């Protein structure tokens, strides 16, 4: 009786299993406070669960790959709304106004040759 | 620019304070892209300045960037021989630009030793209408004063 | 003391003056835009004029005079402010004139600069 | 004639100086910063709490 839902953010997948129970997220055999070091991202991964107004009612249990703990602990996010609409799909009406079924397509840019970076240029003088 | 106008971009508030007036103000404290020892320095300094004075952590903030909120403040223009400062009046959301980085590099222009403290001595002398930070709404608000002559040079 | 005097707006280029007098010509009392200390290009515009036209009538105020009926002299950038600095400070205007110098064609004028 | 004498001297040292005076029209072209003792506490000139 689990839900299910991949979501991506930034070269980090990471795949998301909402179950029936209370709040708890377990990340690769942690505790997420364990896993991620700022309260900041703990807050806001659980932002599906404050739009549909199911705080607590889930244990998350995820599986993470790739990227660091930004990118991670946002392309959970996506899972847990993903996995949510999966369940209730009628709840899609607003989960989907706070914009959260958006993949967020904003990747890190080629460099560019006779460029420093991609949007960086050498110093210029003139004479 | 030319053509047209574009938006801002919209952060959501702290996990505790409950504001976005928090959550701003690591981003004038952050540097080179850090917001692992930002903080340190904002949650550190609600908590070593919630001692020294007793009424609540965002009470005492809030007035301490409300005193720094400039009005008025002048702009420029030319004529052919000078190049006068006219002053025009403050948007309702550019009075918060600067109150949080008067506010955070008038902190950096401080004689204590660690940011967690300067930070902490800025936001109760600030709340006192004094020091720093709060004489620059107060630079700033002569300035539109003795040039409250070339109003009409205005747009 | 006195009541009813006449107030002799007489802005130029540079400098406005405001000169209050009796209704005999009587000069209650005068200011002035570089009275107050204005440099040049300050001296000339419309904050100046709404300075200088009350530092004037509130010290006249002083005589009692309540009443005014304003006459207007000069081009001038910073005319028509001094009169809604005067009719503020407690004056009630009666009504205005402007008596400016205009030959029926007499003395000739300077050159025009270049 | 020798108040302008000293006055020039305290001008042209570029270094720091703490001066404590009771003339006005020494203390009024140099006044650059300006701490002062109330009840028994110095204060500055960045407080802009009086007017």
């Amino acid at each position: 009786v689990e839900y299910r839902g991949t979501g991506r953010r930034k070269n980090s997948v990471a795949r998301v299993r909402l179950v029936p129970g209370e709040g708890n997220i377990t990340v690769n055999n942690r505790d997420v406070r364990e896993y991620l070091p700022f309260e900041s991202l703990i807050l806001d991964l659980n932002q599906p669960f404050d739009v549909t107004e199911t705080k607590g009612n889930y244990d998350v249990l995820v599986n993470v790959h790739g990227g660091g703990f930004t990118g991670q602990a946002q392309a959970i996010r996506h899972g847990i709304a993903r996995a949510l609409l999966e369940a209730d799909p009628e709840y899609r009406g607003s989960l989907k106004r706070a914009g959260l079924l958006t993949r967020d397509p904003r990747m890190k840019e080629r460099k560019k040759p006779g460029l420093k970076a991609a949007r960086r240029s050498p110093q210029f003088s003139k004479r | 620019p030319r053509k047209g106008s574009v938006p801002k971009r919209d952060v959501l508030p702290d996990p505790i304070h409950n504001s976005k007036l928090v959550t701003k103000l690591i981003n004038k404290i952050m540097l080179d892209g850090k917001r692992g020892t930002a903080q340190r320095i904002l949650y550190s300094a609600f908590d070593l300045v919630e001692q020294r004075s007793g009424r609540d952590a965002l009470e005492v903030f809030e007035e301490a960037i409300n005193n720094i909120m400039p009005v008025l403040e002048v702009k420029a223009r030319r004529v052919g021989g000078s190049n006068y400062q006219v002053p025009v009046e403050v948007r309702p959301e550019r009075r918060t630009t600067l109150g949080l980085r008067w506010l955070v590099n008038y902190a950096r222009l401080r004689g204590e030793k660690t940011m967690e403290d300067r930070l902490a001595n800025e936001i109760l002398d600030a709340a006192n209408n004094t020091g720093g930070a709060v004489k620059k709404r107060e630079d700033t608000h002569k300035m539109a004063e003795a040039n409250k002559a070339f109003a009409h040079y205005r747009w | 003391n006195i009541e009813n005097g006449v107030a002799h707006i007489r802005s130029t280029f540079n400098n406005t003056i405001v000169t209050i007098t009796d209704e005999f010509g009587n000069a209650l009392s005068w200011s002035s835009a570089g009275a107050l200390g204005f440099k040049g290009s300050k001296k000339s515009t419309p904050f100046a004029a709404q300075m200088a036209s009350e530092t004037a009538s509130k010290s006249a105020m002083e005589h009692g005079l309540k009443t005014v009926e304003v006459t207007v002299k000069g081009p001038g950038p910073g005319r028509e402010s001094a009169i809604r600095a005067l009719q503020s400070a407690g004056l009630e205007v009666t009504a205005i004139r402007d008596v400016t110098p205009v030959p029926h064609n007499g003395c000739r004028p300077p050159k025009r600069r270049r | 004639s020798m108040q302008e004498k000293i006055i020039q001297l305290i001008q042209s040292f570029n270094g720091a100086v703490i001066i404590v005076s009771h003339d006005e029209i020494f203390k009024d072209e140099i006044r650059d910063q300006v701490w002062k003792i109330e009840n028994c506490k110095l204060i500055h000139e960045n407080v802009s709490i009086n007017t």
